[PDB]
């Protein structure tokens, strides 16, 4: 079974620098050509740079973009791939992944964001229903939070069907998203649900139970 | 630079028919008598997964219901029979050489039953108006299709200034979309006004679904 | 695979 596990990702300020690690298991890492591919809403998805094996003298390439501010490199023993980024720019802010036998295999990704703005952590809000039918929805509100990403789940992962978790959007320079969830009225107030919600940037890491109002 | 181009931006098939997507290349692909050319599946949340190579090859582990074809500057990939799990973005991809390079995109949505909303409307929580916030939040879940209108009412009268409307992918399971609608207030504003109102519109009903609370009940 | 991958640059 093939994986990788990208790591390293973060908030930077402009023209810092910042070093993604890849760790990859599951193939002969010696014999692969390996990548690294970003992801952002405005340029799609681009080619970063490619790393290529011992038989081809560990040849590097780059993305016209990041020349001479981006350098790719492996460790075969510890079947490790490295990405050194300095001097970064806002337009490098997205999603980083790192990919192997070209682009066969692709890891989880991990997130870059360049900017000036401070490290804030969310406010989390619990939604019960108004002061009655068969189902019922409860809702969690994540508020005022930077950089991305959050994680949000309800019971630790348990409740994982009847779940609507938003996309977030950037409410004046800081982030907001909710998520909903609908269960049969058997279930609540019987048992506890708890929205959880953590944002790793801030080390932050919240449970809110959900609970009447009357 | 090889540019790639995809069409259509978007589009929507039914369950068991067929799915073809578009990729015109602005130079050939085509090297060593191979044709260099990817496609990738990026489900809601997930990182691209790797469908197709070399044009019309199959990857291992990927179904027979995807294959592609072409040569040259056009090829395509169809998808048959089109199931619920495949909602998703494809994307074309080309390494005839440095610097590779993806197209932008295409959005397939599987074609269902029109569907009616679930709404529910949510008052801010006790602590968020202790800190001087008031959010008023309506869930419009299970709904098809995407397009819908909502509108808030402040004791009767209509409010535009504040709002934020997020929508969900569609669903893998269901093929249902859903939305959050958020309006912003100060806590002070909250506390002027009773009568706070949820009311959307959507294909399915020429009458709109309401929701409303009153500030103490 | 090879070792540039399914997905790779052509021989």
């Amino acid at each position: 079974e093939v994986k990788l596990e990208e790591s390293g990702g973060g908030l930077v300020q402009p023209g810092g620098s910042m070093k993604l690690s890849c760790a990859a298991s599951g193939f002969t890492f010696s014999d692969a050509w390996m990548d690294w591919v970003r992801q952002s809403p405005e340029k799609g998805l681009e080619w970063v740079a490619e790393i290529r094996n011992k038989v081809n003298n560990h040849a590097t390439n780059y993305a016209e973009s990041v020349k001479g501010r981006f350098t790719i490199s492996r460790d075969d023993s510890r079947s490790v791939v490295y990405l050194q980024m300095n001097n970064l720019k806002p337009e490098d802010t997205g999603i980083y992944y790192c990919t192997g036998l070209t682009f066969d295999y692709w890891g989880q990704g991990t997130t870059l964001t360049v900017s000036s703005a401070k490290t804030t952590a969310p406010s989390v809000y619990p939604l019960a229903p108004v002061c009655t039918g068969s189902s019922v929805t409860l809702g969690c509100l994540v508020k005022g939070y930077f950089p991305e990403p959050v994680t949000l789940t309800w019971n630790s992962g348990s409740l994982s069907s009847g779940v609507h978790t938003f996309p977030a959007l950037l409410l004046s320079g800081l982030y907001t998203l909710s998520s909903s969830v609908t269960v049969t009225s058997n279930t609540w107030p019987s048992q506890t649900i708890t929205c959880n919600v953590a944002h790793p940037a801030s080390s932050t890491k919240v449970d809110k139970k959900i609970e009447p109002r009357g | 630079d090889i540019v790639l181009t995809q069409s259509p931006a978007s589009l929507a098939v039914s369950l068991g028919q067929r799915a073809t997507i578009s990729c015109r290349a602005s130079e050939s692909v085509d090297n060593y008598g191979i044709s260099s050319m990817n496609w990738f599946q990026q489900k809601a949340g997930q990182p691209p997964k790797f469908l197709i190579y070399a044009a019309s090859k199959q990857g291992s582990g990927v179904p027979a219901r995807f294959s592609g074809s072409g040569s040259g500057t056009d090829f395509s990939l169809i998808i048959h029979p089109v199931e619920e799990d495949d909602t998703a973005v494809y994307f074309c991809q080309q390494s005839k050489g440095v610097p590779y390079t993806f197209g932008g995109g295409t959005k397939l949505e599987i074609k269902r039953a029109d569907a009616a909303p679930t709404v529910s409307i949510f008052p801010p929580s006790s602590e968020q108006l202790t800190s001087g916030g008031a959010s008023v939040v309506c869930f419009l879940n299970n709904f098809y299709p995407k397009d819908i209108n909502v509108k808030w009412k402040i004791d009767g009268s209509e409010r535009q200034n504040g709002v934020l409307n997020s929508w969900t992918d569609q669903d893998s399971k269901d093929s249902t979309y859903s939305m959050s609608s958020t309006l912003t207030l100060t806590k002070d504003e909250y506390e002027r006004h009773n009568s706070y109102t949820c009311e959307a519109t959507h294909k399915t009903s020429t009458s709109p679904i309401v929701k409303s609370f009153n500030r103490n009940e | 695979p090879g070792a540039r991958g399914l997905t790779g640059r052509p021989g």
